[PDB]
């Protein structure tokens, strides 16, 4: 029953940084452990026996402590090292992980290229409407999106998806379902997606049934 | 050549028991123990216990005490992990993974099986097209896979011939049923005179569907 507390939570920092994350055990461990998960994929072994790297981790990485407090260190942070890193105690059973530190990256503020979708013919033959906006590749993850039918907001029946950070450009990108009923979409005229963060929001818009 | 080969998605209703397999090769069997690892989202990763192959000597979490048994054949090389009474906190990826003979560390890993303890349908999506309206350097065209259970679909776009330029997005659970869309960004000159189409694969329905994005008009 040796709790295993990790912080931060979450981090972020440009590739070239130094970031260091810790560790703290409930009580003394003999030696920490540090496994890497990348989104997708198993955790792998990063560090062991407090500070050995494992087979083929660069020397970026290093891990150092004793007792009770440890940590881990990526000297020079590189985009692909985006992952959660969980902390792991094997002095008595059972045996726990922390509960990760989620590492992200920082690039440059980039705006999101916005593309709507009206509903296809497809799905109006079913009796039910979904208007999609994309927002691709873009800085920092926190955007706002908003619907407006008719000029006002919609806020009901959203439903929004984010892509993991991209690993090789740091972007994030993600998509936005208006779902109405087909009656309720054909009784409005203007459809509009807007996303907004810091100034001038990016807007897409269409008209229905106005080809 | 060290692997371990997991059993593919489960889908369980509540209350009946999933059994998952863990395939080794590679390597000698029963030299090394087996560990088993619950990752479900927000709760990290939590160890169920482990089980020494050569004479199926097992330790278990007490945490897990009355609800995973742990057990291997031999003869297969293969680990079993079996939850009973299954509830939706069981829901989640389940790795098996082999510590290493000399060091206190988990060396090879599965990649995981996803389970999904639910007393919801296995329903079928419906997959729409995603055109521009009537009328850039680059258009953008998507797909939209709505209403699906369980988990998981795979999505590919001309056969898995177009791969750059592509965003899939995860699903999103709503009220028993997932969606999930896809986006893809080609030069504004490739389409519509070469045609770009969404894969899509429901395992659990037996549902394969191509659907071409057609260009909007009068
Ligand atoms: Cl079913
Ligand atoms: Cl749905």
């Amino acid at each position: 029953q040796i709790v295993l507390t990790q912080s931060p939570a979450i981090m972020s920092a440009f590739p070239g940084e130094s970031v260091t994350m810790t560790c703290s055990a409930s009580s003394s461990v003999s030696y920490m452990y540090w496994y890497q998960q990348k989104p997708g994929s198993s955790p792998r072994l990063l560090i062991y026996d407090t500070s050995n790297l494992a087979s083929g981790v660069p020397v970026r990485f290093s891990g150092s402590g004793s007792g009770t407090s440890y940590s881990l260190t990526i000297n020079r942070l590189e985009a692909e090292d985006g992952a959660t890193y969980y902390c792991q105690q094997w002095t008595s059973y059972p045996l726990t992980f922390g509960a990760g530190t989620k590492l992200e990256l920082k690039r440059a503020d980039a705006a999101p290229t916005v593309s709507i979708f009206p509903p296809s013919s497809e799905q109006l033959t079913s009796g039910g409407a979904s208007v999609v906006c994309f927002l691709n590749n873009f800085y920092p993850k926190d955007i706002n999106v908003k619907w407006k039918i008719d000029g006002s907001e919609r806020q009901n029946g959203v439903l929004n998806s984010w892509t993991d950070q991209d690993s090789k450009d740091s972007t994030y990108s993600m998509s936005s379902t208006l779902t109405l009923t087909k009656d309720e979409y054909e009784r409005h005229n203007s459809y509009t997606c807007e996303a907004t963060h810091a100034t001038s929001p990016i807007v897409k818009s269409f008209n229905r049934n106005e080809c | 050549q060290v692997q371990l080969q997991q059993s593919g998605p489960e889908l369980v209703k509540p209350g009946a028991s999933v059994k998952i397999s863990c395939k080794a090769s590679g390597y000698s069997f029963n030299f090394y123990w087996m560990h088993w690892v619950k990752q479900r989202p927000g709760q990290g990763l939590e160890w169920i216990g482990m089980i020494d192959p050569s004479e199926s000597e097992s330790r278990l979490n007490q945490k897990f005490k009355d609800k995973a048994t742990l057990t291997v054949d031999r003869s297969s090389s293969t680990a079993h992990m079996q939850l009973s009474s299954p509830t939706s906190e069981d829901s989640a990826v389940y790795y098996c993974t082999r510590s290493n003979y000399r060091y206190d560390y988990f060396d090879v890993w599965g990649a995981g099986t996803t389970v999904t303890v639910s007393s919801a349908k296995t329903t079928a999506p419906s997959v729409y097209p995603l055109a521009p309206v009537c009328g850039g350097s680059s258009v953008t065209l998507g797909c939209l896979v709505k209403g699906y259970f369980p988990e998981p679909v795979t999505l590919t776009w001309n056969s898995g011939s177009l791969s750059s330029g592509v965003h899939t997005f995860p699903a999103v659970l709503q009220s028993d049923l997932y969606t999930l869309s896809s986006s893809v960004t080609v030069t504004s000159s490739t389409w519509p005179s070469e045609s770009i189409t969404c894969n899509v694969a429901h395992p659990a329905s037996s549902t394969k569907v191509d659907k071409k994005i057609e260009p909007r008009g009068p």
